[PDB]
RNA sequence: GGCAGCCGCGAAGCUACAUCCGCUGGAUUAUGGCUGAACCCUCUAAGUCAGAUCCAUGCUAGAACGCGGUGAUUUCUUUGCUCCACACAAUAUAGAUGGAUACGAAUAAGGCGUCCUUGUGGCGUCGCUGAACCAUAGCAGGCUAGCAACGGUGCACUUGGCGGAAAGGCCUUGGGUGCUUGCUGGCGAAUUGCAAUGUCAUUUUGCGUGGGGAUAAAUCAUUUGUAUACGACUUAGA
RNA sequence: CGUGGAGGUCAGUGACGAAGCCUAGACCGUAAGGUCGGGUCGAACGGCCUCUAGUGCAGAUCUUGGUGGUAGUAGCAGCGAAACCACAGCCAAGGCGGGAAUCAGCAUACCGAAGCAGAAUUCGGUAA
RNA sequence: AGAACUGGCGAUGCGGGAUGCCGAACGUAGAGUUAAGGUGCCGGAAUACACGCUCAAGACAAAAGGUGUUAG
RNA sequence: ACCAUCUAGUACUGGUUCCUGCCGAAGUUUCCCUCAGGAUAGCAG
């Protein structure tokens, strides 16, 4: 297993993703979450928004409830309740977790991962309403969504050129393999499985 | 009591921290988004009310106006900022090669005891072909989004025993941040006048620390919708050179400004009073946007200006008034 | 008037019956419509326009258990401080024991190679798991011989570009120097006795040399008066 | 099991150190406890078979004596207590219970309807 | 609001139900299977399979209505 | 009002001291006009 695993929040579900991340953390696995602003939650926007606004006013009285606005912090709070926090084991587990909006460096130049069982599209029935989380964060007080999108747009650029270069390299490698075919070594490898 | 203006804990410095700027106009020519100065006493001014439908419409009306002791703003550097998901961040700071003694004093409390090793080796880096101090401009151009000029006030011109300089950042109105940094660099060590930014009838806002009653008072406050009535130039003479009262005198009250504020530099007249008392540094801003109301758009003239001293109740306007009625004054003549 | 005050003028402060000012943008709802089924109709089921509650602009404080940049880094604690090269110890790991092995977008479709009369296009085809890809052979990895290429790669340099979101990394030209298991040979492996993780990673700190770099700042004092219940704050001075 | 005393025994131990005291050193008995080594100690004690009783303490607003916070606080730059003291306390609710130190206090309008011409009025919803 | 009665405490541990009825009634230990109760995390256990339901619930109100959804 | 004795009086609070094993309930009835008392009915040796 990789020393650190980066999980793409795009098209994912907050609940299942948080549960699996917490379970892995308790097992002693380092995990990082990126593109958290694109995470999704089941149900329509109104239901999710009300469930969060009511939380902000449930009182402990500022010592307890905090009107935390960052969507990454909201996800951390969601995962916080799934871990045995306020203890050495639970607190140490949370130390192996980081959440960043978008994909800041150096995670950009590294292969991200997705959880097949935490995909919003995979587990959510088609045709049913869902919440993009970004709108909820913007409505509840978050104001960095515009800047997040603006600096993520540059992320798609440059990365596209890198993908094009890798595509050309793979084209050359495939051509070399195709012309390399029919060789004695290749024939022996094919016979012996490989 | 106001809920917004609580708690009443005192401000941490005499200078009021500005934390808002008039957006960023990408089409306007390069200009300063705010101005810095010092607050003097207060005076009285009368003008014609061109406001239509007013009870005193088309009639002379007296209005209370304060005077801000404005020293020339000399540029010492510029600061660039880049947008980030963690909020605005200052990526790099640069200075105008040379720094005056007043600016260096800002970093020192025991300046006399200290060996005076203020900005010096930094100037040595500038004392060459440039290299790093020139590549900083390119770095700012490449990534910066909003650029704030760094300037200080000519404290030694102000009649203040404290010769320590006061400096603050000012955003640049003009877009094309390349032009922002180019203009800032060209204006290094240059002197900027009030006319280069503000203008007559402009609805500026004032921010400063409130008076301390000796905890009530001594807290930062922002006052908006204040109209300038006349750009003042105290460096010259005959500041009262209005269209009326052709007996030119000086805005300085008899015997000087009460308590403090003997004007010896540029000044500005602003409608109403300003938070804080004299000796307090006050920053001026264009008030985000200009209201279209007549009270904010109409232009006003000026006439009578009170010059009697306030070291008591006030009576004599000029020293030449003392004659005729007093007869003989052997003690003097 | 030395002692104890009184009639006119008036501050110095206490301190109001004195004066000015007190802002513009979004998403909604109740509600009014559009398209359009459920079954002619329908503001609703898929969406949408107008439109007060929530957030923005602004103001106030600033995590004293948040963050970025910047003025300078003891000339003798016997290089005192700092960054480096080598060099011996302590210190421990929230826990290596080959490789975080980089597009985007949809999930009632997207790639890959090609064509081009360049498009939401045509053709062949891939998924149905990474159950893979890159590497992996040598005393835990040595010496040396021969063949084919000057390819692969460990490492000291050098020309240049990109990366400001937490850029602190990505490389690129040219040789230099080892290996090359791509192929064919000659050397030593033993005794740890039938195994005892059989010790190979760095996190921090301490002491011993040489290769450079710079040599300052704060408190009290003195005092200030914008401040001032007392702290505190604001200053001037080799 | 153990403490005070007594009958018989160990021809028992002990100034070459017994009683008592401490032990973050050990052993045994699951228990009342016993044993050993070490630091002080300076004059008598221990096991065994029996007899005997003023024989085992955490309480009793217990008795006698000693000792802490309070506290260098009121107090008289001084001189030095008392009261009180199992220990608690920052709140969300039910089983009657989610951080240094000192200085300063104890409502208006927005929609639809009325034979609502206008003015003006009433009603159903939003909302305090 | 008294009441004639039959199982259970008082003297009752332990597992489960966040905490106050179910299981099971007790020497000190090693090994294996279970009761109640559970198998997304806190929480040791299958984000197990199969048939439909539901858009706001879900771990005294059922007297009545819905152009809410699916069957005879 | 105080001082010493009869008086250490007149039945409701508080406390009731070392250890281990075994057995081990009851909370109700009987007989007198009850709460005061006992014969016992039952449980436990």
């Amino acid at each position: 297993v990789e020393p650190v695993v980066v999980i793409d929040g795009k098209g994912h579900l907050v609940g299942r993703l948080a549960s699996v991340v917490a379970k892995q953390l308790l097992n002693g696995q380092k995990i990082v979450v990126v593109r958290a602003e694109e995470l999704n939650i089941s149900g329509e926007f109104f239901r999710n928004k009300l469930k969060y606004h009511d939380f902000l006013r449930k009182a402990t009285k500022t010592r307890g409830p905090f009107h935390f606005r960052a969507p990454s912090r909201i996800f951390y709070k969601a995962l916080r309740g799934m871990v045995s926090h306020k203890t050495a084991r639970g607190k140490a587990a949370l130390e192996r977790l980081k959440v960043f909006e978008g994909i800041p460096p150096p995670y950009d130049k590294k292969k991200r991962v997705v959880v097949p069982q935490a995909l919003r599209v995979l587990r959510l029935k088609p045709g049913r309403k869902y919440t993009t989380l970004g709108k909820l964060s913007t409505s509840v007080g978050w104001k960095y969504e515009d800047v997040v999108a603006k600096l993520e747009a540059k992320r798609k650029v440059s990365s596209a050129e890198y993908y094009a270069k890798k595509r050309a390299f793979t084209k050359k490698v495939a051509s070399a393999n195709a012309t390399a075919a029919e060789s004695d070594v290749a024939k022996q490898l094919a016979a012996l499985g490989y | 009591g106001h809920l917004g203006f609580l708690p009443r804990k005192r401000a941490a410095s005499i200078r009021a921290r500005v934390k808002a700027f008039p957006k960023d106009d990408r089409s306007k020519p390069v200009a300063l988004t705010s101005f810095l100065g010092y607050k003097a006493g207060m005076t009285t001014i009368v003008r014609d009310l061109d406001r239509p439908g007013s009870k005193f419409h088309k009639r002379e009306v007296v209005e209370a106006v304060t005077v801000v002791d404005t020293p020339p703003v000399v540029v010492v550097g510029v600061v660039g900022y880049v947008e980030t998901p963690r909020g605005l961040r200052s990526l790099t700071t640069v200075w105008a090669e040379h720094l005056s003694d007043e600016v260096k004093r800002r970093f020192y409390k025991n300046w006399y005891k200290s060996k005076k090793k203020a900005f010096t080796k930094y100037s040595a880096k500038y004392a060459q072909d440039g290299a790093g101090i020139e590549r900083e401009l390119a770095r700012i151009k490449k990534y910066a989004s909003v650029v704030r000029v760094l300037v200080h006030t000519q404290i030694r011109k102000t009649p203040l025993a404290q010769k320590k300089a006061h400096l603050a950042e000012i955003q640049l109105n003009g877009g094309s941040i390349s032009e922002k940094v180019d203009w800032a660099r060209e204006h290094f060590e240059k002197t900027v006048a009030v006319d280069s930014v503000f203008e007559q009838n402009e609805m500026i806002d004032a921010i400063a620390v409130t008076k301390g009653h000796g905890q009530r008072g001594y807290h930062s406050r922002t006052s908006i919708n204040h109209k300038i009535y006349r750009v003042g130039k105290g460096d010259d003479e005959a500041n009262g050179a209005t269209s009326f009262d052709r007996t030119k005198k000086t805005i300085t009250p008899m015997g000087g400004f009460v308590h403090y504020g003997e004007i010896k530099n540029d000044f500005i007249m602003v409608k109403g009073c300003i938070p804080g008392n004299r000796k307090r540094i006050v920053t001026l801003r264009k008030s985000l946007y200009t209201n279209t109301s007549r009270k904010a758009l109409e232009e006003v003239s000026l006439k009578w200006i009170d010059t009697a001293s306030k070291f008591g109740k006030g009576r004599f306007q000029t020293p030449a008034e003392k004659h005729a009625f007093m007869g003989t004054l052997k003690k003097d003549l």
